[PDB]
């Protein structure tokens, strides 16, 4: 592997990562590809995807929002990164040479061309993967975990659910919390309607 | 390359649903979703 | 469901008078006076503002998103 054009085949752009924010096997299909993480002025450094991590900071990336990190490493220098800093630009000649030099200095053997050839098909086959298994439930659970509930049309459904939970729960503290949450939701809905 | 995009019932969020797949919203999870308007030349005469 | 654009019988433009008619009714005027204040002489065109029902509001309550 000595060309940039062949190396850009497995480059995971910022638009493709938005479709696997909650798909399983994220540590298998993603581990192996390279990304053009932006460091910051326009200089970029290619880093290897060692694995997957989870950050405690929740940030929104356009439409969706994820808090998962990405444990990268460039030769020897490693630290936590985020999926929002990745750029969509392809590996330039200067950055390609910089990455080659970093790999040679770090002693990490360059991945063989056949390795990239057989790895680039992983993303292609995962993209057209039929969601026949019970993965949609986990996806929706993860999405709703961070995504706040009131938005946008489920206000009445959420209010009914809160009332039902409060009625079912015989505890005093839980009842008070449910009543307070219901009152807050009703007040927010009234304010939105008035606006 | 048309994955037959749909519109969630209550989320009013787009979804990509292909054949032999469950009909549910990508988030929350509902069982209702409508289609999107055609792209054809919808031309009326203001008569 | 929405104010027509023209009087069925006459043809005089009446669509652009619903907001004005509502404002005139709101401030102080009465219908019989507001109608001629807007300039609706023929009784055929007055039924447009008197009889018209405003359902578009109820329709807008069912906001698709947000
Ligand atoms: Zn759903
Ligand atoms: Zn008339």
């Amino acid at each position: 592997v000595s060309l940039p054009e062949e190396l850009n085949r497995v480059r995971l752009s910022r638009h493709k990562l938005e479709r696997w924010c909650h798909m399983p096997f994220f540590a298998k299909t993603v581990t192996g590809c390279f990304v053009r993480i932006g460091i910051g002025k326009p200089v970029y450094r290619v880093a290897e995807i060692t694995g997957v991590v989870e950050t405690a900071k929740v940030y929104q990336l356009g439409g969706t929002r994820t808090n998962k990190g990405l444990q990268l490493r460039h030769g020897n220098d490693q630290r936590v990164f985020r999926l929002e800093f990745v750029s969509n630009q392809e590996f330039t000649e200067s950055e390609f040479m910089k990455w080659k030099e970093a790999m040679f200095s770090a002693g990490m053997q360059l991945p063989t061309l056949d390795e990239i050839n057989k790895k680039e098909l992983s993303i292609k086959e995962a993209l057209n993967y039929k969601f026949n298994d019970q993965d949609i439930e986990e996806i929706v659970k993860e999405k709703e975990r961070f995504r706040k509930a009131p938005p946008n049309y489920a206000m009445k459904k959420t209010q009914l659910l809160k009332e039902k939970a409060m009625a079912e729960d015989l505890g005093d503290q839980d009842k008070a919390k449910q009543i307070q949450d219901q009152l807050n939701e009703l007040e927010e809905r009234a304010e939105a309607l008035d606006r | 390359q048309q994955p037959m995009i749909y519109i969630c019932g209550e989320c009013h969020t787009e979804n990509e649903i292909k054949s032999r797949d469950p009909i549910r919203c990508r988030e929350c999870g509902y069982r209702i979703m409508y289609k999107k308007r055609t792209k054809r030349l919808v031309v009326f005469d203001a008569r | 469901m929405i104010i027509p654009v023209r009087c069925f019988t006459c043809g005089k433009i009446v669509g652009n008078k619903w907001e004005a008619y509502l404002g005139l009714l709101q401030a102080e005027y009465t219908e019989g006076d507001a109608l001629d204040a807007l300039g609706l002489k023929r009784y055929c065109c007055r039924r447009m503002l008197l009889a018209h029902v405003d359902l578009i509001e109820k329709l807008l309550n069912y906001a698709p998103l947000e």
